[PDB]
């Protein structure tokens, strides 16, 4: 029930992104999506990705669209078109995409249907595994800098060409 | 069945090395140890 | 120190929790196999309590909930 | 008579829970390791749970009063053994560690 | 960190040391390998100095170059004498400073 | 019933971001907000794998991937900044001077 | 669950009172520092100022102009006071004084820093003002650009404690206060809260006597006033960070049996006044740098700093095993 | 001694924060018959519910 | 010359030499103190 | 099938990951592996264990 | 667990409708700038910065000496950039 509220608010939202007329507009509805999809990592016990989200993709990237976006002043009349003559190619194009792709893991992961019998006490509890916990933060430092350290490095590299590649396209010194 | 050769069995190899690393372990080795 | 001293605690008073929870495990799975005994009778070819995993080594069973342990 | 063993009561006990009912704990772990199948493992849990149930009688005939403070202050703070030092001290002085 | 210092290729010459230190494998310098170092260093320092005319720069330029060539050329040095160490490349003078001593 | 409902909300966001290539033609902005859409769905996908298979392989590529997608926001919006500028328009009747 | 809110309201409402006397305390510095009474007619002391002045804005007519954009002109004020108001729900005040233990609450408290920045520049450009617009812009960029040092410092503080637990982080400095061996990192820590606040030496939306308007100029009635509950919200929260991470949060300041006998909240309390005194005294003391000068302090001075006191403290820590 | 006037609102603020914290500190010690743990991990929420069928059952 | 270059730099950039002297010790503990507090308890 | 959990212990399904790998180590036909296979992709997906039990919910659903 | 973001959701919706009582009781009675481009680059930076910085900072006491130092050759990548961009200009205003 709880997934099917977030999973309609993202819906509405990714709509508004994709069809709102004021791009201002689509920004701020893309930040909306961002949220809801950080209470969904929330539920999913991904504490810190669910605020790393907001940290990133709302503090930093969606800011510089805004700041991108309502710096162009962009008239209605250079990007607005009508999309009902649109409707059957992405009626075609999303039916396939949504029978083939929202049932993919159906055959490969059958969902247990909920009985009318309760089933929550075969639940087994290790608690061996339950005297020294750690969370998702810990878990994910114990890896990145150590087993898996030449991604990381890589993904600085990534950030390098990002700085660099910014100076060179856009600065005009005073 | 080239999956065979030795060059295609490096985590066979690799893994028991870091068995005892914590972060992989079973919960009951921490107690026993 | 005050933390180890919180986990050896934790460590010395597992083995009867571990126990308890095996004793009402074993029994809620005896009850869930005759349940299962009972609904599945006439039906042809079933197995109670059917192990789905060839080398036979035990699992507990599946919930279906995807993070159970966080709530 | 014997104490209901809520976390409260192990945890203020767990120290000589860990002194006296040492060998069975080993035991017991050491089969879980072997085997998690909670069906092969019940004589030793039956062992375990006899040696601690055991202790706990015996240390709620030598020390009752001390023990009910310990336990009532453990549970009143959740287990934190910071937070009880005092009725830890006066818990073990007349119930020795051993 | 689990180290292994196995390679996939079998060494086809003695082993001297399997994982050398990296004082050893310096100490282990040969003239060839001074001769490499230096000849990767000398060119480096030419191309910046010839590089670095026409901007102006051709003291920097050849402080720049001379970097870059010092630097490869120590890792052209070093892999030779480590590799040599190790086995992985012909090394008959490092077995004679084994038997030997 | 947990990990559909949880691909089924990846698989409306992905749909989302090609819904909006496919509406967009002359909003190109959209067109890159469309594909960042789609690569938090992918970042999602690769979260709830990791929770649903007990593996932490897919976090630390969901935090590469937010690394990715950073750089890559950045680079596309200087790109837009620069032929903003040059033409004056964002309209796409002005960016369509090489074909054949 | 039938007891949270009234837990929130107790949190929520006394946090209102406090900000309604803060800027009344504030105005009661300032005029001391001049030789003058400040608010002193409306109540004995001018204590009723504060419900005074509330109250005329509730009757003011509220305008919204006829700008485009009603709806995000009026949903700005609320967006920054909600995130104002939300910070306090990990904020403990004593052992066990806290609405919720969140193990990432340094992360969510960063997190929320990153948001506000969403209410002020959605008010510029809402306002259909070039004036309201520009300053928003400004304001903007400063605040983002002093996010990286006070990020840079929360990661130094980390390493002290190993933990994102405001609690932990509390609990780690029995030993010693991090303010003691810290010290210029605490400078750094408060100078980057009064410029993430917008004050003074800081507080270009208050700069309308230097060609420069604010991003709330366009704002009547309540509006403008969640903005300002807002802004001083948020100063209250930043020197409770700085008391939490520098000053022992609830902490004593000697281990003895004298000290122990206050309660922890009321140590609480008191660091946090020292810090809102500060923010007043600066205020009082100095001039205001320019938009260009503070955006250099920030990417010249106080990034490399942090930057250079993150290696620092790592590298010693990691260097004689003294890691938590 | 005029300048004590200044120091009744800072006053009131230190008060309006004691509150904050004592008047949410003792609304949950009352619900829960016990003040507040911080720290609540995975072992602490297992007990709980143990401990309930622990108690409730004898 | 290159020993008043150092001061020239030290009197115009105060913070960035700072910087530079901060992070310098948090490099140079680990590179050099940590491996001789290693090779000492070893003997 | 890499071990790393995210609890910080072991992953779940690796012991299988691990038997399987061991058994096509040295297996020239890969279907001398299938048992091992299906089940490490058993511990992934749970397909046949829900599989049967919506088998007795069927079952209870038609009998009622 | 995650049980203690319950009383946070609670105290949003709370927060929420004082705003929306505080808001509603009075109802009763052309210039492209590259430099805030830039600005929002750098920032993006060091945000991820601050991101990674945060699993390595929990995490010291275990990755000891080769996490320590895998940290500072990202940041010697990140550092080699902003000096790029002090170089250049990007940092000032003027
Ligand atoms: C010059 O700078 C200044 C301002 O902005 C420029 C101020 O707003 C203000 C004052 C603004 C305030 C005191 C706003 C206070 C609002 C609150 C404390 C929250 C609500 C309090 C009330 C008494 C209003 C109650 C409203 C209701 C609808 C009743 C519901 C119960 C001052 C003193 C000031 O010096």
């Amino acid at each position: 029930m709880i997934l099917s509220v977030l999973s309609s608010l993202a819906l509405v939202s990714g709509l508004m992104v994709v069809r709102a007329k004021n791009p201002v507009h689509s920004v701020l509805f893309f930040i909306l999506v961002f949220c809801d999809t950080s209470g969904l990592l929330l539920l999913l016990g991904l504490d810190f990705f669910a605020m790393i989200f907001l940290v990133v993709y709302i503090g930093a990237i969606a800011v510089l669209f805004l700041f991108v976006v309502m710096m162009f002043h962009i008239q209605i009349a250079e990007i607005h078109e009508e999309v009902l003559r649109y409707l059957p190619v992405s009626g075609i194009i999303g039916l396939i995409f949504w029978w083939e792709m929202f049932f993919i893991l159906d055959n490969e992961s059958i969902p247990l249907l909920p009985t009318q019998r309760n089933t929550t006490s075969l639940r087994y509890t290790v608690y061996a595994g339950k005297v020294r916990s750690w969370t998702n933060l810990e878990t994910l430092g114990n890896l990145l800098y150590t087993y898996y350290f030449v991604w990381f490095l890589v993904s600085s590299l990534i950030l390098l060409v990002a700085m660099i590649g910014a100076i060179v396209l856009t600065m005009h010194r005073t | 069945g080239f999956w065979t050769f030795e060059r295609h069995n490096a985590q066979l190899r690799w893994d028991p090395q870091i068995s005892q690393v914590a972060g992989r372990r079973d919960p009951y080795d921490d107690l026993l140890e | 120190a005050l933390k180890e001293e919180k986990y050896a605690a934790r460590r010395t008073i597992l083995p009867i929790l571990q126990a308890e929870e095996d004793e009402r495990f074993v029994s809620e799975w005896k009850k869930y196999l005759e349940y299962e005994a009972d609904v599945m009778k006439d039906v042809p070819g079933w197995k109670v309590g059917e192990n789905v995993y060839n080398s036979g080594r035990w699992m507990p069973p599946a919930t279906g909930e995807l993070r159970p342990d966080v709530w | 008579g014997n104490p209901i063993p809520t976390s409260a009561v192990l945890t203020a006990s767990a120290k000589h829970i860990g002194m006296r009912c040492m060998p069975e704990n080993v035991a017991f772990l050491k089969c879980k390791k072997n085997d998690p199948n909670p069906e092969k493992c019940l004589d030793k849990g039956r062992d375990v749970t006899r040696c601690v149930l055991g202790l706990l009688k015996d240390l709620h005939q030598k020390c009752q009063k001390e023990m009910d403070d310990y336990v009532g202050c453990m549970y009143y703070y959740t287990n934190e053994f910071d937070l009880c030092r005092k009725e830890q001290e006066a818990f073990e002085k007349v119930c020795p560690l051993k | 960190m689990n180290t292994d210092i196995t390679a996939l290729e079998k060494a086809q010459y003695p082993v001297v040391d399997r994982n050398p230190a990296f004082t050893k494998v310096v100490g282990n310098f040969s003239t060839l390998d001074y001769l490499r170092f230096s000849t990767i260093t000398g060119i480096s320092v030419t191309v910046g100095y010839l590089s670095g005319i026409k901007p102006g720069i051709k003291g920097p330029s050849m402080v720049t170059g001379g970097l870059i060539g010092l630097m490869g050329g120590f890792m052209y040095a070093y892999q030779n004498s480590a590799g040599r160490l190790m086995g992985f490349f012909p090394n008959d003078g490092e077995v004679a400073s084994y038997q030997k001593r | 019933m947990d990990l559909i409902k949880y691909f089924t909300f990846s698989m409306i966001i992905f749909i989302l971001g090609i819904w909006g290539i496919l509406l967009n033609r002359r909003n190109i902005l959209i067109m890159l907000m469309s594909i960042e859409l789609m690569l938090l769905a992918v970042n999602l996908n690769f979260l709830v794998f990791s929770v649903s298979l007990d593996d932490m392989m897919g976090q630390v590529f969901a935090l590469l991937v937010l690394t990715v997608a950073a750089a890559e926001s950045a680079i596309g919006l200087a790109i837009f900044v620069i032929t903003f500028r040059v033409r004056g328009t964002i309209a796409v009747e002005f960016i369509n001077s090489i074909q054949g | 669950y039938i007891a949270v809110p009234a837990e929130i309201l107790g949190i929520i409402l006394p946090l209102l009172l406090g900000v309604a006397f803060l800027v009344l305390a504030e105005r009661k510095v300032m005029a001391f520092v001049q030789r003058r009474k400040g608010p002193d007619v409306v109540g004995s002391f001018g204590l009723l100022q504060p419900l005074a002045d509330g109250l005329k804005l509730i009757l003011k007519e509220p305008i919204s102009p006829s700008s485009a954009n009603f709806f995000l002109f009026r949903m700005a004020p609320v967006a920054t006071f909600m995130l104002s108001l939300v910070a306090w729900a990990v904020v403990p005040f004593d052992y066990g004084m806290v609405l919720s233990d969140l193990n990432i609450g340094l992360l969510y408290l960063f997190a929320i820093s990153s948001l506000g920045v969403y209410g002020i520049i959605i008010a510029g450009r809402s306002s259909n003002s070039k004036y309201a617009f520009l300053g928003a812009l400004r304001s903007a960029a400063q605040m983002v650009s002093y996010e990286v040092s006070i990020g840079l410092i929360l990661i130094t503080v980390l390493i002290c404690v190993g933990s994102c637990n405001l609690s932990e982080i509390v609990m780690a400095q029995k030993q010693i206060w991090f303010g003691i061996p810290l010290f210029p990192v605490l400078v750094m820590f408060f100078i980057s809260c009064l410029a993430e606040t917008n004050r003074a030496p800081f507080d270009l939306p208050e700069a309308e006597a230097e060609l420069v308007a604010g991003y709330n100029v366009e704002y009547s009635s309540m509006g403008f006033a969640l903005f300002f509950l807002g802004e001083y919200a948020n100063m209250i929260l930043m020197s409770g960070l700085c008391t939490l991470f520098f000053l022992g949060g609830w902490l004593p300041i000697l281990d003895l049996p004298i000290f122990k006998k206050i309660p922890g909240s009321i140590w609480f309390s008191i660091k946090v006044l020292f810090f809102l005194f500060l923010y007043i005294w600066v205020r009082a003391a100095f001039p205001r740098y320019r938009y260009d000068q503070l955006m250099g302090l920030g990417w010249k001075v106080f990034l490399p700093l942090s930057l250079a006191w993150v290696v620092s403290v790592s590298g010693l820590l990691v260097t004689f095993q003294w890691l938590p | 001694l005029v300048w004590l006037e200044a120091m009744l609102p800072l006053g009131i603020i230190g008060g309006m924060l004691c509150i904050m914290g004592n008047s949410q500190y003792y609304i949950h010690k009352a619900y829960h018959g016990r003040p507040k743990h911080i720290g609540h991990d995975e072992w602490d929420v297992a007990m709980e519910r143990r401990d309930k069928k622990v108690v409730e059952k004898a | 010359p290159v020993m008043e270059k150092l001061r020239m730099f030290v009197a115009q950039e105060p913070v960035v030499a700072a910087s530079c002297l901060i992070g310098g010790v948090g490099l140079f503990l680990p590179a050099v103190v940590r491996p001789i507090l290693d090779s000492l308890e070893a003997s | 099938a890499s071990g790393w959990g995210i609890t910080g212990n072991k992953g779940r399904c690796y012991d299988f990951w691990m038997d399987f790998s061991e058994c096509m180590s040295h297996c020239r036909e890969p279907k001398d592996c299938t048992l091992l296979r299906e089940d490490y992709l058993e511990c992934l997906h749970h397909s046949k264990e829900f599989q049967r039990r919506n088998r007795i919910y069927k079952e209870e659903q038609r009998k009622l | 667990m995650m049980l203690e973001f319950a009383p946070i959701f609670i105290y949003l919706v709370i927060s929420l409708l004082v705003s929306l009582i505080l808001l509603g009781v009075p109802f009763l009675f052309s210039r492209f700038d590259i430099r805030f481009y830039l600005v929002s680059i750098l920032f993006l930076i060091f945000d991820l910065e601050v991101t990674f910085f945060f699993p390595w900072a929990v995490s010291l006491n275990k990755i000891d000496l080769f996490g320590f130092w895998s940290m500072m050759a990202f940041l010697f990548i990140l550092t080699i950039g902003f000096l790029y961009e002090w170089k250049r200009g990007a940092l000032d205003w003027e």
